């Protein structure tokens, strides 16, 4: 028969007994028939016997309960409607806004993309972020870990970066909340929502608060959701492309843990899921730039005992394509976007890669850059007059540098009203070019603040 | 059209032609394609196994009533009660000629999508060490396109040599320029992804066919989402592969990357079957685990080839060149599993994190590398001018190391120091820059002849290039000449001094 | 004067890369002391 | 009788027994289908037991057939085994026939009694100025080489019996344990130059051998020796035994192996809890006795570099003479890289050394001493910020490190520098020049890998 | 004001239920759409007694000889 019965559970470990001849494969979807209570595939007891997680509570439930079967993995809604709306890891409504509407809906736990699908070339994705643009500069199909601490606006940074990505390219955009500080969560959907970015994403959050084995697995619901959004072709083929911001991923390690300990197999060498780095790669290589169409990924992350040698961070470098940090004093100067500038590296720093020119440019700015930061310790010790001429020189436009990537953003347009600032690759490098020629020397730094390309510097010159 | 129809008939008309004693074994017990097998006695430890879902396993425990065994692959689609039958044939690989230009699964099947190809020989993938009576001397070169790496640490057909180093700071990219290296020579190359990105790999194959190198030149790939049994396997079936042409009195080489993964794939999967583990996690076997795959790989009698080619050869001496990735933590050089490999490698190659840091592509850290053949490959030339360079330059480094906390110098720490500089700055390439022989020759000629400690220290690089192409110009006879040979005279370095003076002149 | 603040810059050098050195040291010994008590945990539950 | 194969792990197998015939606990059990053996560990009872293989444990299935041989691991001994290349089973391997004496020992044996020790009360002199000076050796001791991976664990080694092969005349015996098969088969080579080959006994049991093979691998060898040295010269007594061990670390890696398989407990670390015992059972039978002198060598890898652990802790329970090497050493490549300090000798007495021989030697550590403890500050402040004695004391202990650095006479092979041998006495007059301040005026370039006091006046004038 | 007590002599269980009956008692008046605060004293010493527990409920163990479930808890 098409269902079976309780017949042992504990902690988070349900038991259920089968006949011989229907037995579920891992992954399958098992509804507790009497309640609400969803149960995953996840090896075979053998007996009939089976062992599963519920998705939810475990109370309200006691043996010799029948549960039964779809025979088939958690499929969960996938289309347009999705866009706006809250889901839990079911993919069930917490909005509030109805039931989806889409009953279109696809399986999650499913292949990687294959060696040909692999994209046969790599091309450098852009946005409007002038530091982003160049001194981390991304590829489709990208992975990239965040850095920094809190009260920044990384919620703010990712409205822009949505904004522009569905501005210049229509780019799709799904966040996925892992942990989510419930509160905070509330917080971001109110100012998700009074900027319109709202409509262009897609939201379902894994409250920390939750059974682990749903927060493991909102994971491959985002992922799916994408997955299929990308896919989701337009005509001509060559479907548009998505983006998917993760939230703190090693809270996800945090949970594969514990879900290790659960089902009271072996404790690993620092004490972490053995298979740690084969899901890793579940998540990772199911995520690249394909042959038509791309996703690229950003991923919050943050470093337990902020060391660099236990494993969860090592794991992690095998796929970060870049890296991006947030600095608290820069943000104390003012400077917006609050990136440390000079840290922050990307893979993607070829001039095979990034363009020959554009490779030089950048790093004959970091090494200015990285002599300011040598000058200016001997500057507030000594003094600037002490200093070479040279080298005052160079601080001085070391700081225009500074000052011109501060930036307003169409995110921060409507927060106070002022037009956001859009600019692409090769129309911040002419600018910087011309400022390693010391042409604006008689420019003042004031007069890079707040502002766009360099025409509209050289405007606000005029103007000042 | 209708060829493929003639074909599939009598491909129909082929086999099948008869029924078949066999025996069977149902499934017992599933975990992470590890399953628990009862009702095959006539099993054979590690032996191709038979399924009904077309996949295959290998076998691990012979208990009195049942077997645990280990998937090659996926199982999503299995269940206990499925049908499970034994090949009762150990596990094989095909192995040709023919995996020339082709990419393929760990268990030989095209990735590429090139079609299959068909191998006259197929070899059981485990086989042991041959025996000591059989091996030889290493006696010829194997050359990396460098100046650092050919010079410092000389590398000769059939050495293993770990690589060490730390991420994005210049590892494989050196195994590439060597391999490119040896396009002309003709020698046989073959490499092996372990557990790494999609994206790196097919980076990598471009790469090679631009070069159309991947034309002497086969790859199989072990996907780092690929279910850990194959990355813990494929090594051993690229060296099985490797041994053909080894065992066929032919120099071989191998590229083995980051057996890291590896080993901590089989400790997971060995502590799945909750045995005891180790110190960190690692189980003991661990270093014969990796090591006995190593000792495969040396260079070998050309009586050990007619022992196994009966009159199928003359006999020539084979061997084959192993080149191992490790990477280390934090440059942990005392880390555990180095610890292990170092015991066991001829030899080791690390890369430093600063001097890369430092834009020093590549960036060696001399002070510790080195091999135990040294000067048995390297042709005279080099082997002459060669031989304490590396030493100077190493106690040049700590010369440096005690000479920034102290202000006293005498003339011959003052004069080590200046020296190490112009070393320091000549032993300087490009990515995918390669290197004749006359190239360095004539490099670490000017070095020793003091006639670089004259010219301007940024210069340096700029002088030596100018320098090349002033000599390949006017004197092409003479490097073609001199780099045919790998023999010395008295009057070639006259007339390298006679363009010394000529060049320094412009 | 110039000399004194010469030797402390020095001092000041001296000390960061040592303080580099306790860091990496620390965390060495803190993973290996917390792999050698859960090796003993597992080794105990083993028992009972 | 006969037994039938029940359970295949690893490399450790079980058999089925008549309940009239059960084998005792070591005794050679052949395949009946193949050329394989097993000895017997464990009587598991109730007409099964359990054993290990030697050789490949593949193309083996379960029910198949086992005999006894009634008989223990017995193997051929006598000078007809000298000059040859034989297994871990003690046959030919260098396919020079088959060996020609027909007496065999069991490689099992209790430990000589109490009363059979000797006095190995004679020194020797090697050439190495750190060795000779601060090792003094007893012929008949037991040498270690303490080092970690790629210290020169082997090379040493390989100068040493250039040194020691010349300079003695009779016995000798190598065994290769668990290491690379080319350096091996290249000593072999290197032996067929010379003659002694002749003298010696080959016998290789290497990495690529399965465990079991992998540990009752020194059984072999000596025992030989052990023979050897009983084996009386007529008119006389056994002759002087050389004995070479090459990482009894790797017999303890395999019991390590072995021991889960074996339904065993994991040490403090993992190791087999009988490591210990079966360590000292192996090392007692290893002495120069009332009869026959046994003079023995051990290589001795260090696990990660670590002296704290337990196997080295053991070893020195077990060896008169202690050397050990570091790495820090090699990476201020100094070749060779042996630790003055840690590495003793028993020997070390002025009633047997000599008296200069024994206070220059304590002064020279006593100066390292306080080099290696004024290390710390002089890392943090200024050289010059130190008092002038310190400072001398200093350079003294420097050159003193550089007049230790010596090429060796194998080592010219990766640096192409004639090596050299020194003899003790220009070492304890240049020594004692240095601690005597002679030479505070020269270069410590002069004495960087160098021999005698002649040649760093030679290296210095030069200079 | 309230306070209710887990004195160390107590018997582990009560100690390991007691904060979030304190809890249910404090949501009450939330419940009653009021405010009020909730002090939580000594979750390690709770930690310890459900691990203590754990451990008799033959129960895995884990890092610290604590199951993940804590954090969760
Ligand atoms: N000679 C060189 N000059 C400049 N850059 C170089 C040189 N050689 C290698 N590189 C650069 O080193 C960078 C990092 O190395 P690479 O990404 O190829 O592999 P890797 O060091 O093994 O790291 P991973 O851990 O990702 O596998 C490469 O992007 C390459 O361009
Ligand atoms: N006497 C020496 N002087 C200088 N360098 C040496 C000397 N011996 C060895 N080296 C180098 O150090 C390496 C390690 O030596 P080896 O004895 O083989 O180490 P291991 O303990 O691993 O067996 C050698 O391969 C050689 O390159
Ligand atoms: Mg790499
Ligand atoms: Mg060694």
């Amino acid at each position: 028969m098409s269902s079976g019965r309780i017949i042992q559970i504990i902690g988070a470990v349900i038991d259920v007994e089968f006949e011989r001849t229907s037995v579920p494969k891992i992954y399958d979807a098992l509804q507790v028939d009497g309640t609400e209570t969803t149960l995953e595939v996840q090896q075979q007891l053998g007996d009939g016997v089976v062992r599963t997680i519920a998705m939810g509570s475990t109370e309200g439930l006691k043996r010799g309960l029948t549960v039964t079967s779809t025979n088939a993995p958690i499929s969960v809604p996938v289309g347009t409607a999705t866009l706006g709306r809250i889901m839990d890891v079911l993919g069930r409504p917490i909005d509030e806004a109805g039931p989806v509407a889409t009953e279109e809906r696809l399986p999650i736990h499913r292949q990687a993309p294959s060696y040909a699908e692999q994209a046969a070339s790599t091309d450098l994705l852009e946005t409007g972020i002038k530091v982003i643009d160049l001194l981390c500069p991304f590829a489709k199909g990208g992975k990239v870990g965040l850095f920094g601490g809190a009260g920044v606006g990384k919620t703010v940074n990712m409205m822009e970066l949505i904004n522009n990505i569905a501005k210049a390219h229509s780019g799709l955009s799904v966040f996925a909340g892992v942990g989510e500080r419930t509160r905070e969560g509330n917080d971001f959907y109110h100012e998700m929502k009074d900027s319109n970015v709202l409509d262009k994403v897609a939201m379902v959050y894994g409250q920390m608060n939750e059974p682990p084995g749903n927060r493991l697995r909102v994971a491959l619901t985002g992922l799916t959701m994408a997955e299929y959004f990308r896919d989701e072709k337009d005509e001509n083929g060559k479907g548009r492309d998505v983006l998917l911001f993760v939230d703190n991923i090693y809270r996800y390690t945090l949970a594969g843990t514990e879900v290790s300990a659960l089902l009271g197999r072996m404790p690993s060498a620092v004490g972490y899921q053995p298979t740690l780095a084969e899901e890793m790669g579940v998540l990772q290589e199911r995520i690249t730039s394909t042959k038509s169409g791309s996703i690229t990924s950003i991923q919050a992350v943050y470093v337990p005992a902020d060391d660099l040698t236990d494993p969860s961070p090592a794991t992690t470098f095998a796929h970060l394509d870049a890296t991006v940090v947030l600095s608290r004093d820069i943000a104390s100067s003012g400077i917006y976007p609050a990136i440390d500038p000079l840290d922050s590296t990307s893979r993607q720093l070829d001039p095979l890669v990034v363009g020959q020119e554009h490779y030089e440019i950048a790093r004959a700015v970091q090494n200015v850059l990285q002599r300011y930061k040598e000058l200016k310790d001997i500057i507030a010790i000594l003094g600037m007059d002490e200093l070479a001429e040279e080298d005052k020189l160079v601080v001085y436009r070391a700081r225009k540098i500074q000052r011109f990537f501060s930036q307003p953003f169409h995110v921060a347009e409507v927060f106070t009203g002022a037009p956001g600032k859009l600019v692409p690759l090769k129309e911040t490098i002419r600018g910087f070019k011309g400022l390693l020629a010391g042409e604006y020397d008689h420019i003042p730094e004031q007069a890079f603040y707040m502002v766009g390309g360099i025409d509209e510097v050289i405007a606000k010159a005029e103007k000042l | 059209p209708s060829e493929i129809s003639a074909l599939i008939k009598q491909r129909i008309g082929d086999l099948d032609t008869s029924a078949t004693a066999k025996n069977e074994g149902t499934i017992v017990m599933v975990s992470d394609g590890i399953v628990r097998i009862h009702g095959l006695a006539d099993a054979m430890y590690g032996e191709m196994i038979e399924f009904d879902g077309g996949l295959f396993g290998m076998a691990l425990n012979l208990e009195q009533d049942s077997v645990g065994a280990v998937v090659l692959g996926n199982y999503l689609s299995l269940q206990e009660g499925q049908k499970a039958r034994c090949t009762g044939r150990v596990l094989e690989v095909p192995v040709g000629p023919e995996l020339l230009g082709r990419v393929v699964d760990a268990l030989g099947n095209p990735i590429d999508g090139k079609g299959p190809i068909d191998a006259k020989l197929t070899d059981a993938v485990e086989k042991v060490a041959p025996g000591v009576i059989w091996r030889q001397s290493v006696d010829q070169p194997v050359q990396t396109g460098y100046k650092s790496v050919d010079t410092m640490i000389p590398v000769g057909r059939g050495q293993r040599e770990l690589i060490i180093g730390d991420r994005q700071t210049g590892k494989t990219a050196m195994a590439i320029d060597a391999i490119i290296a040896q396009k002309n020579s003709g020698i046989k190359c073959v490499y092996v992804a372990i557990g790494q990105k999609q994206s790196t790999i097919a980076n990598v194959v471009r790469k090679l066919e631009e070069t159309g190198a991947m034309a002497y030149t086969t790859v199989v790939a072990a996907a780092a989402a690929d279910p850990a049994a194959m990355q813990y396997l494929a090594p051993y079936s690229g060296c099985t592969m490797g041994e053909y042409f080894r065992d066929r009195g032919e120099d071989a080489l191998i590229i083995y990357d980051d057996l890291s993964k590896q080993a901590v794939a089989y400790r997971q999967i060995s502590l799945l079957l909750r045995r005891p583990p180790g110190r960190e996690a690692y189980p003991g076997d661990v270093f014969y685990l990796h090591s006995r795959l190593l000792e495969r790989a040396s260079r070998v009698s050309a009586e050990y080839v007619e022992k196994f080619t009966n009159g199928a050869v003359t006999g020539k001496t084979g061997s084959l060149t192993a080149l191992p990735i490790i990477e280390t933590q934090a440059g942990d050089v005392s880390a555990f599993v180095p610890t292990n490999v170092i015991s066991i490698t001829d030899g080791q190659i690390f890369l430093e994190t600063s001097l890369f840091n430092a834009g020093i592509r590549p960036a060696v850290n001399a002070g510790i590398s080195v091999s135990r053949v040294g000067g048995s490959a390297q042709t005279k030339i080099i082997k002459k001018l060669s031989g304490g360079i590396r030493t100077a330059l190493a106690q040049y480094r700590e010369l440096a190391a005690f000479a920034q906390f102290a202000s006293d110098l005498d003339e011959a720490t003052r004069k080590q120091l200046e020296h190490g500089q112009r070393v320091t700055e000549l032993m300087k390439q490009k990515q995918y820059a390669p290197y004749s022989i006359a190239d360095q020759a004539v490099s670490v000629y000017a070095s020793n002849e003091g006639y670089m400690a004259d010219v301007e220290v940024k210069k340096i690089v700029d002088f030596d290039a100018a320098l090349i192409a002033y000599f390949r110009s006017e004197y092409a006879p003479l490097m073609k000449q001199i780099d045919e040979t790998g023999d010395y005279n008295k009057d070639i370095e006259a007339a390298i001094k006679a363009g010394i003076e000529s060049f320094k002149a412009t | 004067q110039s000399a004194r603040m010469v030797a402390m810059k020095a001092a000041t050098d001296n000390a960061g890369q040592l303080i580099k050195d306790l860091q990496l040291i620390y965390n060495k010994l803190r993973q290996a002391a917390i792999t050698q008590e859960i090796s003993e945990i597992v080794g105990g539950a083993a028992a009972v």
